[PDB]
């Protein structure tokens, strides 16, 4: 399935920064 | 029977002199750390990391507990009040948002292998003292750049997004200072 996000509403929605270096997982 | 438990003592500063001709935050951050003014709004309980997580799953995840913690607890310049009263987070990908720990002054304090958040409120030191204990950081200039969130081993949870407010910059400066003081021995063959 392709929408964008897995759901969306006023609570919850993708839309920011979030990242930080190679500690957890190189992404 | 009683035998041992705890011992509340957190005290363990990285001291090594390589040399001193550093810049402002780097002579910080190598020896004592840089310190940011930050307030503690919310926090969410991810039970996840990025090595698990969906590219825009991880990014939902960090911005729910930012967007529903600044649209609905105290401490947001900014809100309208919408929180979904009983349902899930975002996807129940996570864990939960707990919105407990709101309205509390902090100090984000970066250190060569150590990332904690002094209490402002002169209560202790909370977080974790250890780089490699961390997992998310949204910040910089994006449309949440008005509030920051960093996530990381948390002291209760196993991984939580603690969400600071009245960032005044410490958005990219706190994530550019980490990354590039990490980036110091920041090796090309991962990331």
């Amino acid at each position: 399935r392709a929408k964008w996000d897995t759901a969306n509403n006023p609570l919850y929605k993708e839309a920011t920064s979030t990242f930080t270096n190679i500690t957890y997982r190189g992404t | 029977g009683q035998l041992g438990g705890e011992e509340w003592t957190r005290h363990g500063s990285f001291v090594n002199k390589p040399t001193r001709g550093w810049l402002h935050p780097n002579d910080k951050v190598m020896g004592p750390g840089v310190s940011y003014l930050v307030r503690y709004m919310g926090c969410v309980e991810v039970l996840q990391s990025m090595r698990a997580l969906d590219f825009n799953t991880r990014t939902q995840v960090t911005r729910e507990a930012i967007s529903l913690v600044c649209e609905a607890v105290p401490g947001a310049k900014g809100a309208t009040r919408r929180r979904k009263p009983c349902s899930r987070p975002l996807s129940s990908i996570l864990g939960r948002s707990n919105l407990k720990f709101a309205g509390m002054p902090i100090t984000l304090t970066v250190s060569t292998s150590s990332l904690n958040l002094m209490a402002a409120d002169c209560k202790q030191i909370i977080a974790n003292h250890h780089m490699q204990s961390i997992s998310f950081a949204s910040g910089g200039d994006p449309d949440t750049a008005e509030y920051v969130a960093y996530v990381a081993k948390d002291p209760v949870n196993q991984r939580a997004c603690h969400i600071l407010e009245c960032p005044e910059g410490l958005a990219q400066d706190v994530i550019s200072t980490i990354g590039q003081a990490f980036e110091l021995r920041f090796k090309q063959y991962l990331r």
